[PDB]
């Protein structure tokens, strides 16, 4: 998945 | 239990770790957005980073220890490629003995009777301090350390034998923790040194950590639905998830202790002398699976009983979006508190939006404060609920390829507000920028975190792994940045963050946190704007919203200790990393504070009805503080709906 | 007049042989039957995949390769094709992962080095490409294409050093294989026309000619492309593809280059 | 505090 976090 | 250096186990790299190292290395070296060479220079930086991870406060290792090791500091690259992580391991091991040596030393210092009235100080940031030159320096630092601790407990107001007793259990506990250290503990640490050297958002996750991240992403876990706490040698059950297996069974209670864990065709394994994570691992399992627990009941009795449970899928509702209505006379405003961009969030929001229609809420606030982020798809879809069509975000790889992500219509067309703070990041920033760029919603709060990159999450498991190495445990996972993200504007929130239309007071203060303060964070830049159609235009409404907002906070009592609290905070930042260490002065400051703390609740009450009563409610209950940012926001939301209505 | 057309060197574009078609037909019937064990099925699937690949039917080959893996996940040979397809698709990152698997399963699978090296090159990680490529060269220093591939990678880093390294490889070599002629052209030892003359002389039959043309036109295209002559490079890549030598890397990469050129045009 |  592609994550845009923290 | 441990009293000697030979009671510290020699940590050894696991059989599968080399393979993992190699796998992480391939990925990081070939596919990271940042193209770096894992050469000698890079390798030395990793070593430096590892040392800081190993001894953050430069308290345990001697400069001679560091220097002995520095001789092979450029060998790290060869090690990672090979997976034979000896220096990471040899260093960790030495650190263990040094920690033990240090704690044991502290054990001595505590016995020395010292109560102090000097003016000597303690600094909390030893991050860049030179390594202790000698044992004398080491003992001296630790002499200083133990002082700080006892002093802090004494500040609570105990005895001296207590403080000794309390600290005794602490230093001893710390010793126990050292003996409980994993091979995995070291391997995870070594990978993190490597990952963080590349960029701030790149990581290695161990098998257990990977599982946890997936759970946070999915809001779900597979097991028995019980939250576990470890007290001494015992795994105690703190609470039970409602609707979960342990809770529904009626055969397990809070305070019960799990001393045994049993797999279906195997023996009950005694887990008294275990690490918490090792125990939780035995408990958790595939849904439909069975686990039997040996439980020592909560009382003083010695009898044990065995409980068998069927593992199942449990949802963590607490982490889900939450909806509430704020009422101000005739008008209502809905609020969605979104903790993260979990998978399935958009769906969850849709039902909530549907409920809100029923209540005839005039405005909707979306609360992203402290929302770290999450799935990119979720950011795009959530945006799509409020925006009819077009690109939500732009993504670009390291070679300039630009792609735009968009949705499939609009679920909610009404007045909208997004509430943000310094801790709202990434996906949260993407959503906020988009609402703002399209003119869809007003943004209120503090300037954002400044995250501007996309990470790829990929498992390290290979399809033939089970077949060829059944004995192996699961491998972990990696997250690595692959692209930069840009607003539809062509603008970037990297480093900058998004600037709210209306900014709370804490907003104008110099922040000490953010993407910009992280190690090796990528630079800000920009690209050409995409093609999109503005949803609406709110630029007109701004001066009026501004003044109305300004007038309200000026009067507000809560919105004033914040102002005053601010200038005051400004006064002590320089001395912030230095604490007094004088039993006398802290209390003046300390009670000077408690006093200040136990007071201003009163100007607000007198201003109101008043709310409650306390000449000095010095010993309050379990207090829930008010939320002024939100209350003011709601006020802003109503102003917005009013203006939109008058178009 | 048009007498010039005489200068063109072309083969009849390759066609499927009868035996290839016959085998494909038999394979379908066998696969549809109950005559195979799971191990045999996986093996046959790999075999059909290779044949489909040889005919330019890549997507069909990929299906077969995928199905084989589902049965037996420990086939390095299958992973190798998947990597190659991923490279062809411009998915270099995934491709790397596939090549790793080939090596992990079987460290003696030499061609993976060449293929991973090629993928890394397209991926823009030249030094890393060079490691695979150098290793591939070591395995057979006498194969001119191994040197050419290494040169292409090295050239990204330092053209001058790359040329010298290539010259050494050539001098160091037995110089027997046809491919060394291409290398001489890259070196400046011979001219393009001479290279072409030699190609005509070397080839024996139509298949032989097509193979020579497929490899040669690909390298010539790369050479022109490097110099910035886009039109010449484009004609050469098309000319390489025209041979229908589906399994040559020269063929695959010519197609990839064309696709890159196309994308660029579509931008601005 | 971990969930099992």
């Amino acid at each position: 998945a592609a994550a845009a976090a923290a | 239990d441990i009293t000697r250096a030979d009671q510290i186990p020699v940590l050894k790299e696991e059989t599968q770790h080399a393979t993992v190292s190699e796998r992480v290395t391939s990925r990081f070296t070939r596919s990271h957005y940042r193209q770096f060479d894992l050469d000698q220079a890079f390798s030395a930086k990793i070593f430096d980073r590892y040392l800081n991870l190993l001894d953050y406060s430069h308290n345990v290792l001697l400069a001679s220890d560091v220097e002995q090791f520095a001789k092979k500091k450029t060998e790290l690259g060869d090690e990672l490629r090979s997976g034979k992580l000896d220096v990471f391991y040899d260093l960790y091991n030495l650190a263990q003995k040094r920690r033990f040596e240090r704690y044991q030393y502290a054990l001595s210092v505590l016995e020395k009777p010292m109560d102090f009235t000097g003016n000597d100080t303690y600094n909390l940031d030893r991050s860049k301090a030179p390594w202790p030159k000698n044992e004398a320096e080491l003992n001296a630092l630790w002499d200083s350390k133990v002082k700080f601790d006892e002093l802090s407990l004494k500040l609570t107001g105990k005895t001296d034998k207590e403080i000794r007793e309390t600290l005794t259990r602490r230093y001893k506990f710390a010793i126990r923790r050292l003996a409980q250290t994993n091979s995995e503990d070291v391997f995870s640490l070594a990978m993190t040194a490597f990952a963080r050297e590349i960029d701030p958002h790149t990581n290695y996750l161990s098998p257990r950590n990977t599982e946890q991240f997936n759970t946070e992403m999915s809001l779900s876990l597979e097991g028995i639905g019980a939250v576990l706490q470890m007290d001494d040698d015992y795994t105690v059950i703190n609470s039970m998830v409602a609707g979960g297996p342990a809770a529904k069974s009626k055969a397990i209670s809070v305070g019960d202790k799990i001393v045994g864990v049993g797999q279906t065709g195997k023996p009950m394994v005694d887990v008294i002398g275990w690490r918490l994570d090792d125990v939780v691992a035995l408990i958790k399992g595939p849904k439909g699976s069975k686990v039997r627990l040996e439980i020592l009941p909560a009382g003083k009795g010695t009898k044990t009983r065995t409980v068998t449970l069927t593992r199942e899928r449990i949802r963590l509702e607490d982490r889900a979006v939450k909806m509430s209505v704020k009422t101000v006379g005739k008008e209502k405003v809905g609020v969605l508190d979104i903790p993260g961009f979990y998978v399935g969030l958009t769906d969850d929001v849709k039902v909530q939006l549907q409920k809100l229609e029923k209540q005839n809420v005039s405005s909707v606030i979306i609360d992203l404060r402290s929302n770290g982020g999450g799935a990119l798809t979720e950011a795009v879809s959530l945006s799509g609920l409020f925006i009819p069509a077009g690109p939500i975000v732009q993504v670009r790889d390291n070679n300039g390829k630009v792609r735009e992500d968009s949705d499939t219509q609009v679920f909610y067309k009404g007045p909208l507000v997004v509430l943000v703070d310094r801790f709202s990041a990434s996906a949260s920033e993407i959503f906020a920028a988009a609402m703002q760029d399209y003119g869809r919603a007003l943004v209120v709060g503090e300037p954002t975190f400044g995250a501007g990159t996309v990470q790829q999450y990929r498992s390290l498991n290979r399809i033939y792994d089970q077949m060829l190495r059944p004995e192996w445990p699961a491998l972990g996972s990696v997250q690595y940045t692959i692209q930069k993200f840009y607003r539809v504007n062509g603008g970037s929130t990297q480093r900058k963050g998004v600037t709210p239309d209306i900014i709370m007071p804490t907003g104008n203060e110099e922040t000490e946190t953010g993407e910009k303060f992280e190690d090796n964070a990528l630079p800000w830049d920009s690209i050409d704007a995409a093609t999109y159609v503005k949803s609406g235009d709110l630029t007109a409404f701004e001066p009026e919203l501004l003044k109305e907002h300004n007038a309200r906070i000026a009067k507000d009592p809560e919105f004033q200790n914040i102002m005053k609290d601010i200038a005051r905070f400004n006064a002590m930042k320089d001395k912030r990393n230095i604490v007094s260490l004088n039993y006398a002065v802290r209390e003046k400051e300390n009670n000077e504070d408690d006093a200040t703390r136990l007071a201003r609740l009163n100007e607000r009450f007198k201003r109101e009805g008043k709310p409650e009563l306390k000449k000095l409610d010095d010993l309050p209950k379990d207090y829930q503080e008010p939320d002024p940012y939100l209350d003011e926001t709601v006020n802003i939301a109503l102003d917005l709906a009013k203006l939109e209505k008058a178009r | 007049n048009t007498s010039w057309r005489k200068s063109e060197v072309l083969a009849v574009p390759l066609q499927p042989t009868l035996q290839q078609e016959v085998i494909l037909a038999r394979m379908e019937q066998i696969l549809a039957s109950r005559a195979l064990t799971d191990d045999e099925r996986a093996q046959l699937l790999y075999e059909r995949g290779v044949l489909y690949d040889s005919l330019g039917l890549r997507a069909l080959a990929r299906n077969d390769f995928s199905q084989a893996l589902a049965i037996r996940p420990d086939m390095p040979e299958v992973f190798n094709y998947l990597g190659i397809y991923l490279t062809q698709a411009g998915n270099f990152d995934a491709a790397y992962e596939a090549f790793d698997s080939v090596l992990e399963l079987d460290p003696t699978y030499n061609y993976a080095h060449l293929n991973r090296g090629i993928a890394l090159y397209y991926g823009g990680r030249d030094k890393l490409a060079q490691d695979d490529l150098l290793a591939f060269y070591q395995d057979d220093p006498n194969d001119p294409f191994r040197s050419l591939w290494l040169y292409l990678a090295e050239q990204k880093l330092d053209e001058k050093q790359a040329k010298e390294v290539l010259k050494q490889h050539f001098e160091k070599s037995d110089k027997e294989q046809w491919g060394w002629n291409i290398v001489e052209f890259y070196l400046g030892n011979i001219s393009e026309q001479t290279l072409m003359e030699r190609l005509k002389a070397d080839a024996t039959d139509n298949t032989s000619l097509a193979e020579h043309l497929s490899e040669t036109n690909f390298y010539l295209g790369k050479y022109y492309l490097s110099l910035g002559d886009l039109d010449s490079a484009t004609a050469l890549f098309k000319l390489a593809v025209a041979n229908n030598v589906h399994n040559f890397v020269e063929h695959r990469y010519a197609l990839l280059e064309l696709s890159l050129l196309g994308q660029d045009q579509d931008d601005l | 505090a971990a969930a099992a």
